[PDB]
């Protein structure tokens, strides 16, 4: 009944609120300012601390030193090189060659180092959130999700398991097959905790030369700087066919960064706390010296699954969304000749459609044959599987 | 604003009231507060003033920033504008939040410190494709077929605007969709009017232009214009002609192949990201779609998957309606004699035939549009 | 106000008073094709009408074009041999209504001032409707993708009129069909060898401004070349 | 816009309301069958919501205003059945046929007589004029005028009859409207309304019980200490009366426990216990009765039909807890939790972030390596020599072998299994705080159990021992879930003895406070004797008002009687520093509602005052304080304190705002939200070691996060700023606080929606302890370990006779339907349909499904879950 008086007791009272915010401050949204009831922080010590007592200690890079006596040789970025000392305020020590430190823009003295290089463009790869997928949804891989879970996280999770017995645990594992080795990777990409990265390799297509050697180089730095890291690597067949070479100089810009990569891995001082898996679509012309024992050691394969994972996906599939209460999903696999889970949800999606089409909720059996009719003979005739049935 | 959102009953009774004077309650001591403390303690005006010092402290000559690295210690290292860096420091003010690689931050001039950041003039790219107005009508003025039409309303725009039904069905929504068909049946059209209808982010770019006469490029480009697309907003992209790159090459690409290759299949991996696909649904448009390549047309990475046919004769007099609803025409109008001139016209020929019997009328300045104008029509538009 | 070149003190750095450009001109510069006007015109009459009739008329008349509810056209296509008024009629058509006579070789000289990358060549509409009195042309097969690239954005996406095109080529049997849609394209035109009275009227046009002898004889002349060209 | 030849209403309806006193006037005949012709006209051609430009509705106002105004009010003698049509056809139009300002003025035309919903039978839409009675007549009528004149006596039954009108006119959102005619009808004497209308709502219907349910519970949620006193118990027998599921009666009358009437609640206990048909019911309500809402309970259900009804008690004692150490066991065993450790190895990468690593080797690191050992075992993790971070440094910090033993408890968390087994191995040691920890782990352990493990069987072995300190903390924290009065009469002359060792005699009304809820004040007597003895000569260290004080509020919360404040407020008026323990019990009372009245006295009585050092103590409680009141606000406070706090004081303190308005949110919550949770970072990625830092340097909360981010990115610019020699204990303790179990988070006294189960005894002491330093390294390592030890944490679960069936289960988002269309929709989130018996889920209500009808609760986080599938 009191509808105006209530709706202006409202608004009245929120302009009320809007004006005594202003009265704090919010307005005047800035380019960088921080948020204006907060900042007061630096006010007058801190001002005139970050400032007048602290000076900037321009970026330096070493060159070499000599023992007995300080005499480095610095290197910077425009200016020339020089003779300089560092300040006794440090430990005179971990200033050594190949390193990055900071050095007084006036007295050109080193105060102290900091970080190896970072080329942001790699730091573009550190994931850093594990998704929300499960082992358990991903059924089938019976005898492949322990394959991999061995060579995948037991020696972290038991690095004492397998070195009492005195022997190496394996090191590479690969994927090959929508048989869901991505699906696979990210079930195995989450539920670990180490530091986890993965690179795109298409992503190191460049323009000029070398450069994504020198990037995968930094890469292969900050991890052994790492000390308990896996590296996942996407679709590496851009990454290098082979090099099959002839006449002609063509791809080899491809198979330089390919070698560069391959040295990584074997002898002379090789990673540590480092292993891998990657995947491809067609293995078919896959490099042999990838293939190489102590770079590929497992072969774990994605298969059509049988009827059993097929049936065990149907009830994943299915079991979040209004149904008959008493379908016999056997048929539903029983009409899966060929086929992947993805396909299996499709269909369940396709069925949801027609049951949303007219007016229902709960799905019919009838839903699932329109579904799978559609879905498998008139979605054949592309359907994408022969070319990699042959993997060619 | 953004107080609380419980507001509920929606109705007269003493719920919202109760909250509104509550809030105008706690709104009044928190506002006496803020008078009560310049009351006795006014030390400075601080409207302008805790602001006049940070401009007398934030250097007068704002020197362009460019982040490059994070030591959130307030003090970390900035660049120049050709590159003589240093490690300069970061004060409270600066609000250290959106510290990203590559910024346009605030430096001071004397130790260079950061004075704060800018916001992004952008883009020189996005707004190539970023959406301006309803091009075009509604898919009513369309026709023809109206049922895969229909499936496509249903698959994209039902979505959004009941985001309800399939939750009832407890179900997401597909997430790809494609055409296809001879050239010149309506493919761009319709997604034209699927535009039209829309009240979301939109885009728009062809196939054709992604190679690039360098390397390794083009493929950057797609990644980081997913990037955008997924960043802004509900957002339905479209790209027209994808086997425009499967099916011509170009001299003046550097390569051949050997960069198609990489380009489209880390593209496809873009539709079928690991991480977090976002809000991004996308339709597909090409004439020859049986030789690309198969991989894309894996289930998943598109779901909707409608043919487009020849549109019937019957339905070609209701095209011709279309094409001569509002203009002046000559009452001689025997649509049918000129319909089945073509046995397999297409919906382009109609307007075709119109705007040239029209051009006709205008070189003689007549304004009825009569038959033998449609003769010539059909002479001129077809027999090359 | 943008591309304001300014005086400011040194001293504190201080914006102090006020000085360049607009970077289409300097485009036309590094182009300096042959502006020209209706008056050099050998023997292309009907082709005068069409072109005029294509280009003007959507221009001036925007209530026209829709009295005869008509859906307004959008490009023009020619042909012909080498050198025959293909260039010298479209400068002319341009000059007579004030179209800012733009062109684009695909070429890079001229790219620095568009985009700074500018992967694509669409940046080129940032400046299309800028000035909209305008007109690009398209040269003699990347030309043809380009021409796609364009047409196929304005195409009710960009709603922006007065933005007119030709691409350029002979033996137009010889080009993609994506440039045969039959409602891609709206219209072509015919340019024919030189002829008698077209031989002669060029002759005539490219003696003028020559001091002659008294008596001519453009007659015999013309009875002379065999339609090599009208170059 | 054609007028004219059909317009019949400018003739007929036109002339006829016109020349009305024209024909009524020494007319009898032509006045009332042309009239009736009118009703007919007005009620025949407008009930079709089709034309609402009525030729008639927007015609026969123009002219027949004054006109009717001439009919009705001025004619006087409306007769029988004239009038009958008067206020039927006078009354569609009456809205209309006046402005806006109906509000005063729906009487002249209908007030005169009440026409007998008749023109009303085929359209939908005067109870706004019985509205207007209630609200301004009745309320300036029986304001303080209870009993009066027709304007009552006429206007309750009115109020009754319009009140059955209500879901007897359209059965639509008009349902609603009773509350808004029963409560704002007499506000303070509700009772004297919903005695009449809950008779009414018993023969109504059994459907509609739940709309009005959750609408008068936000009414109740907040509400003035009359309306909390009568409307509840009003809204609260639907169940008992008007129903007949009666299950409703646990966890929604509890709230008329401690605030309506202290024996109220066992006497719905005894309702409960008179009909105890069948099994389950029964079993539901009683099993929150003892570990899940409140104590006293497990010797409550002993009497004469002891077999497995009655025998129900020992189950609700000790053998539901022993039902869930049985799920952490092997459901645990199942899904992730092994017995123990990764945390070291996740800071590994400190060692190679920027330089040379190996620099940071912190002493104080040892509080956070007993807790290494306490958190991360928390909930049935049990060990064997994985104390070695409890041994080591056990028997190397003289006061950190009590953490070293304390964190043994956190090991076998609330576990009844092998305390007097694994605590014997390190008990006979004789280092006062190994054996303080131990036979405080003693109390720790069976906590909550509170069987036969230490009444005096355990810390009596060290209270013969008065070391001294702790043999009260876990000998009264078993007894946290009692409140025998055993325990209070065997150490209520700890207090009594006055001890010339403050250490202990300070915690004393902690210890023996929590124990008790009620009456008995010979506590709070004898504590403010000892504080006017003691408390009152000295102004200095806080110790007297951070220990002595909080007994006295801890046996009187929970009572918006107002009765304690002429008591205890009276009893410790005394000097300022003093003053500090007045108005604490003043405001433990107030947990879950509304009354700003009492809000705007916490910043009222000393907002700044410019405090030169002078009431900083004063005002820093104060703040404290105004933490409460807020901790429930079924959505209504939430923000208004996040905001008001964040504005004033936070931002305008001296030593309130940049010290103590933090501890706001660490008291309100542990959900888990960018609002607040990200807040405290602002004042935390700023350590100002200016003021204090230890109090911006003093994670409380549970729910694991992923705010992990910028916690380890401070301690990578932690490698050489941020020192830890105190800091270490601080880093690692924050780090593993939250996530101690991934369970074992539901402490934020949300339960069946937001019913207490406190939870606040326990754990007070601890957030009011941090004031301000000289605690953090010695005189803080008694509480900073295992202070609160209140957790009932799961609730998706079947717990039938035999768990056969998995579960149906369908877990869903917080519900916001208020008044919507039949059915109501429940939530959104029914996307995830599985059959886990998962978290509890701290924005979470479950939705069932699989034909179980779920005749157990259909609102007590233990759904039992009877079954029957008549629907075939
Ligand atoms: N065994 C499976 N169980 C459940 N879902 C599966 C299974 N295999 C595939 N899928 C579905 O397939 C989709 C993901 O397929 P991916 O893992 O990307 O395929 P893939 O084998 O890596 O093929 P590419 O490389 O993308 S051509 C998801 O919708 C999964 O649900
Ligand atoms: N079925 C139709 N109904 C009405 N107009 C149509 C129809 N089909 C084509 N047209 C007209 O012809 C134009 C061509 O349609 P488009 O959307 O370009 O077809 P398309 O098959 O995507 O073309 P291509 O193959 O990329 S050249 C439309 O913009 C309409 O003006
Ligand atoms: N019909 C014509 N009338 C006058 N001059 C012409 C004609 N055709 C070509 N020219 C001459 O040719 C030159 C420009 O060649 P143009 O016709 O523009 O080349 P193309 O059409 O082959 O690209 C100018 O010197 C111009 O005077
Ligand atoms: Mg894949
Ligand atoms: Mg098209």
């Amino acid at each position: 009944t009191y509808s105006r008086q209530i709706k202006q007791v409202e608004d009245d009272i929120q302009q009320l609120l809007k004006k005594i915010n202003e009265l704090t401050g919010i307005k005047e949204s800035d380019t960088g300012l921080a948020p204006p009831a907060l900042w007061d922080l630096a006010a007058d010590k801190q001002t005139l601390q970050s400032e007048q007592p602290l000076q900037v200690a321009r970026c330096t890079k070493i060159i070499n030193a000599d023992s007995e006596d300080p005499k480095y040789i610095i290197n910077v970025k425009q200016f020339a090189k020089f003779v300089v000392d560092l300040s006794d305020q440090v430990a005179p020590t971990d200033i050594e060659e190949g390193m990055r430190v900071g050095v007084d823009r006036n007295k050109y003295q080193i105060h102290i180092p900091l970080p190896p290089k970072i080329d942001p463009t790699v730091t573009m790869m550190q994931v850093e959130e594990k998704p929300d997928v499960t082992y358990s949804d991903v059924g089938g891989c019976k005898e492949q999700i322990e394959k991999l879970r061995e060579v995948v996280e037991t020696p972290l999770l038991h690095p004492e398991r397998f070195v009492n017995l005195g022997i190496e645990p394996p090191k590479g594992v690969l994927l090959f097959g929508g048989t869901g080795k991505t699906l696979c990777a990210r079930a195995v990409a989450n539920r670990t905790d180490a530091c986890f990265i993965r690179v795109i390799g298409s992503e190191l297509v460049q323009k000029y030369v070398g450069e994504g050697a020198r990037m995968v180089r930094e890469l292969f730095e900050m991890a052994r700087t790492k000390k308990a890291c896996l590296i996942f690597f996407d679709e590496i067949d851009a990454i290098g066919g082979a090099r099959f070479d002839d006449g002609a100089g063509g791809d080899n810009e491809v198979q330089r960064t390919m070698l560069e990569l391959i040295n990584q891995l074997d002898g002379f001082d090789p990673r540590g706390n480092i292993k891998v898996l990657m995947a491809t679509n067609r293995p078919d012309t896959l490099d042999p010296a990838l293939m190489r024992p102590g770079r590929l050691d497992r072969k774990i394969e994605f298969s059509l699954p049988d009827l059993e994972g097929r049936t065990h996906i149907f009830k994943i599939h299915a079991r979040s969304m209004s149904v008959e209460r008493d379908i016999r999903f056997e048929l539903l696999a029983r009409l899966c000749p060929n086929s992947t889970g993805a396909e299996i949800r499709s269909v369940c999606t396709e069925a949801g459609m027609f049951a949303i089409r007219a007016r229902r909720k709960i799905a019919t059996e009838k839903d699932f044959l329109e579904a799978v009719n559609k879905v498998i003979k008139s979605y054949a005739k592309f359907s994408a599987t022969p070319r990699y049935m042959t993997y060619n | 604003a953004s107080k609380l959102p419980l507001v509920t009953p929606h109705t007269q009774c003493r719920l919202k009231l109760l909250k509104l004077e509550r809030i105008k309650d706690y709104l009044l001591m928190e506002e006496e507060f803020i008078r009560n403390q310049e009351q006795m303690k006014p030390l400075e005006e601080k409207q302008e003033e805790e602001r006049s010092k940070v401009d007398d402290l934030r250097g007068t000559p704002m020197s362009v920033g460019t982040l490059e690295e994070i030591i959130d210690d307030n003090h970390a290292i900035v660049s120049t504008s050709v590159g003589s860096e240093h490690y300069v420091s970061i004060l409270s003010f600066v609000d250290k939040d959106l510290l990203e690689p590559g910024c346009s931050v605030l430096l001071n001039h004397k130790v260079h410190a950061v004075i704060g950041v800018l916001m992004d003039d952008t883009d020189p790219l996005v707004t190539v494709m970023k959406v301006e107005k309803a091009p075009q009508e509604t898919y009513a003025d369309i026709g023809g077929l109206d049922n895969q039409i229909q499936e496509i309303k249903e698959s994209v725009e039902l979505p959004l605007t009941h985001p309800e039904y399939y939750e009832e069905m407890g179900i997401k929504p597909p997430k790809g969709v494609i055409l296809y068909g001879p050239p010149g049946t309506g493919k761009t059209l319709l997604a034209k009017a699927v535009a039209n209808q829309t009240s979301a982010t939109f885009l728009r770019v062809v196939g054709s232009e992604l190679i690039q006469k360098y390397l390794g490029d083009g493929p950057k480009l797609v990644r980081e214009l997913f990037r955008v697309a997924e960043e802004h907003a509900p957002s339905i992209v479209f790209i027209d002609e994808i086997d425009a790159i499967g099916t011509k090459r170009y001299d003046s690409n550097s390569g051949g192949e050997r960069e198609i290759q990489r380009t489209m299949l880390e593209l496809l991996n873009q539709l079928d990201g690991f991480d977090s696909r976002g809000d991004v649904k996308v339709i597909m448009a090409t004439n020859r779609i049986e030789t690309l390549d198969p991989a894309l047309i894996r289930p998943g990475r598109i779901d909707r998957k409608i043919e487009f046919p020849l549109p019937d004769e019957k339905t070609k007099k209701r095209i011709f309606q279309i094409h001569t609803s509002r203009m002046t025409l000559a009452d001689d109008v025997t649509l049918d004699d000129l319909i089945m001139a073509k046995d397999d016209l297409s919906g382009a020929d109609i307007k075709a035939i119109c705007t040239e019997a029209g051009l006709m009328a205008l070189r003689e300045r007549r304004m009825k549009v009569t038959n033998e104008d449609f003769k010539k029509s059909k002479e001129n538009v077809l027999y090359k | 106000t943008p591309n304001c070149r300014v005086a400011l003190r040194n001293d504190s750095y201080t914006l102090h008073k006020i000085l360049k450009v607009d970077p289409l001109v300097s485009l036309m510069m590094v182009e300096k094709v042959p502006d020209s006007t209706y008056e050099m015109i050998g023997g292309l009459d009907k082709q005068i009408k069409e072109i005029k009739e294509v280009i003007e008329l959507p221009v001036k008349h925007p209530e026209l074009f829709e009295a005869l509810g008509i859906a307004q056209p959008k490009g023009v296509l020619l042909y012909g041999p080498p050198g025959t008024g293909k260039t010298l009629l479209a400068r002319a058509v341009a000059h007579h209504t004030d179209c800012t006579f733009i062109r684009v070789s695909g070429s890079e000289l001229v790219q620095k001032f568009i985009g700074e990358g500018a992967r694509m060549v669409r940046e080129l509409f940032v400046m299309a409707r800028e000035h909209a009195p305008s007109i690009i042309f398209m040269d003699e097969s990347e030309v043809q993708r380009t021409m796609l690239e364009l047409l196929n954005q304005l195409d009710g996406f960009e709603a922006t009129k007065n933005i007119k095109v030709i691409m350029a080529t002979n033996r137009i049997d010889i080009l993609d069909s994506a440039l045969l849609r039959p409602g891609r394209i709206d219209r072509k035109i015919e340019f024919p060898p030189p002829n008698e009275e077209a031989r002669l009227d060029i002759l005539k046009i490219h003696s003028r401004k020559m001091n002659l002898t008294r008596g001519i004889n453009l007659r015999k002349i013309a009875e002379l070349m065999p339609g090599a060209s009208g170059a | 816009m054609e007028e004219g030849g059909r317009d019949k209403a400018p003739v007929q309806p036109q002339q006829s309301p016109a020349a009305a006193p024209g024909g009524t006037d020494e007319k009898p005949s032509g006045k009332e069958r042309r009239d009736a012709g009118d009703k007919d006209k007005e009620q025949e051609l407008s009930e079709e919501d089709k034309q609402l430009q009525d030729e008639l509705e927007m015609l026969v106002e123009r002219l027949g205003e004054k006109d009717t105004s001439l009919y009705r009010p001025a004619l006087e003698e409306l007769r029988r059945q004239i009038r009958s049509s008067t206020t039927s056809m006078t009354s569609v139009p009456k809205p209309l046929k006046f402005l806006r300002p109906h509000y005063g003025k729906l009487k002249e035309i209908y007030e005169n007589m009440a026409p007998g919903k008749r023109f009303a039978a085929d359209i939908i839409s005067a109870m706004t004029m019985s509205g207007e009675r209630e609200c301004l007549k009745y309320r300036l009528v029986g304001s303080q005028e209870e009993l009066a004149s027709w304007g009552h006596e006429y206007v309750r039954h009115l109020a009754g009859e319009v009140a059955k009108e209500w879901q007897e006119l359209d059965d639509a959102e008009k349902v609603q409207r009773e509350p808004l005619l029963t409560l704002v009808k007499e506000i303070v004497p509700y009772n004297m309304a919903h005695n009449a209308e809950h008779e009414a709502c018993d023969l109504l219907m059994e459907i509609e019980q739940v709309d009005m349910l959750e609408k008068d519970i936000d009414e109740n949620a907040y509400a003035k200490v009359c309306l909390y006193l009568t409307s509840c118990v009003n809204y609260v027998p639907e169940p008992e009366n008007s129903a007949l599921l009666r299950c409703a009666l646990g966890v929604f009358r509890k709230f008329s426990r401690f605030p309506e009437a202290l024996r109220l609640a066992l006497m719905l206990n005894d309702m409960e216990l008179v009909e105890d048909i069948f099994t389950s019911c029964k079993d539901v309500v009683v099993q929150k009765q003892m570990a899940f809402m409140l104590g006293r309970h497990g010797v409550f259900l002993e009497l004469s039909e002891d077999v497995e009804e009655y025998e129900d008690l020992t189950e609700i004692m000790s053998n539901v807890q022993l039902n869930s150490n049985f799920l952490a066991l092997a459901r645990e065993l199942d899904i992730m939790e092994p017995k123990v450790d990764d945390i070291y190895k996740t800071h590994l990468e400190n060692n190679r972030f920027g330089g040379s690593g190996s620099q940071v080797d912190s002493a104080r690191m040892n509080l956070a390596s007993s807790f290494v050992n306490g958190f991360v075992n928390a909930a049935f993790g049990q060990d064997k020599l994985l104390t070695d971070d409890g041994n080591k440094w056990l028997y190397k910090k003289d006061h950190g072998m009590l953490s070293a033993a304390a964190s043994l408890g956190m090991i076998l968390l609330w576990d009844v299994d092998g305390g007097l087994t694994q605590i014997d191995k390190y008990l006979y040691s004789s280092e006062d705080y190994i054996k303080s920890g131990a036979l405080l782990a003693c109390g720790i352990v069976n906590s909550g159990v509170r069987n036969e493990c230490d009444p005096a069987l355990a810390l009596l072995s060290d209270y013969v021992l008065h070391m001294r300190l702790g043999s009260i903390f876990g000998l009264g924290l078993a007894y946290a879930g009692s409140n025998r009065e055993d325990v209070l009469t065997l150490l209520l002359p700890v207090m009594g003895d006055s001890k010339s060792s403050m250490e202990v005699a300070g915690v004393t009304a902690l210890a023996c406070g929590m124990i008790a809820v009620g009456s008995c004040n010979g506590d709070v007597t004898s504590t403010i004797l000892q504080t006017i003895m003691e408390k009152s000569e000295t102004e200095l260290k806080d110790t007297y008002a951070r220990w002595l004080p909080l007994g006295l509020g801890l046996n009187h919360l929970g009572k918006g009687e107002a009765i304690e404040a002429i008591l205890a407020a009276l009893e410790v008026v005394s000097e300022p520093f003093r003053s500090f323990a007045n108005t604490l019990v003043d405001v433990c009372a107030y947990a879950g509602s509304g009354n700003v009245l009492k809000v705007q006295q916490l910043l009222h009585i000393c907002s700044e005052h410019f405090d030169s050092k002078e009431k900083e103590e004063d005002k820093d409680k104060k703040e404290k304080k105004d933490k409460d009141k807020k901790e429930a606000p079924a959505d209504m406070g939430a923000h208004q304190g996040v905001a008001v706090l964040g504005i004033a004081l936070i931002a305008m303190g001296e030593e309130i705002g940049a010290e103590m308005a933090l501890r706001t949110f660490g008291h309100l919550l542990r959900y888990g939200e960018p609002t607040l949770r990200r807040a405290v970072p602002l004042a935390l990625a700023l350590i100002s070691v200016s003021n204090p830092r230890l109090n911006i340097l003093d994670s409380h909360d549970a729910d694991p996060e992923v705010s992990y981010n910028s916690i380890f990115a401070m301690g990578m610019v932690g490698s050489g700023t941020n020192n830890a020699r105190l800091a270490a204990m601080l880093r690692q303790l924050a780090q593993y606080h939250a996530k101690d179990p991934n369970n074992l988070f539901m402490v934020r006294l949300a339960q069946g929606l937001t019913h207490l189960g406190k939870g606040t005894l326990t754990l007070c002491p601890y957030h009011s302890d941090r004031q301000l330093m000289s605690q953090v390294a010695v005189a803080g390592l008694l509480t900073v370990l295992v202070s609160f030890l209140d957790v009932r944490i799961i609730l998706g679960k079947s717990h039938y006779v035999l768990y056969g069936l998995v579960a149906a289960m369908q877990p869903r988002m917080l519900v916001t339907f208020d008044e919507e269309l039949r059915p109501l929709p429940v939530s959104v989130r029914v996307g995830q349909a599985v059959d886990v018996v998962g978290q509890a889920g701290k924005p979470k209500t479950i939705t069932g499904f699989q034909t179980h009808t779920t005749p157990v609760l259909l609102a007590g986080e233990r759904a039992e879950l009877a079954t029957e599938e008549f629907l075939p």
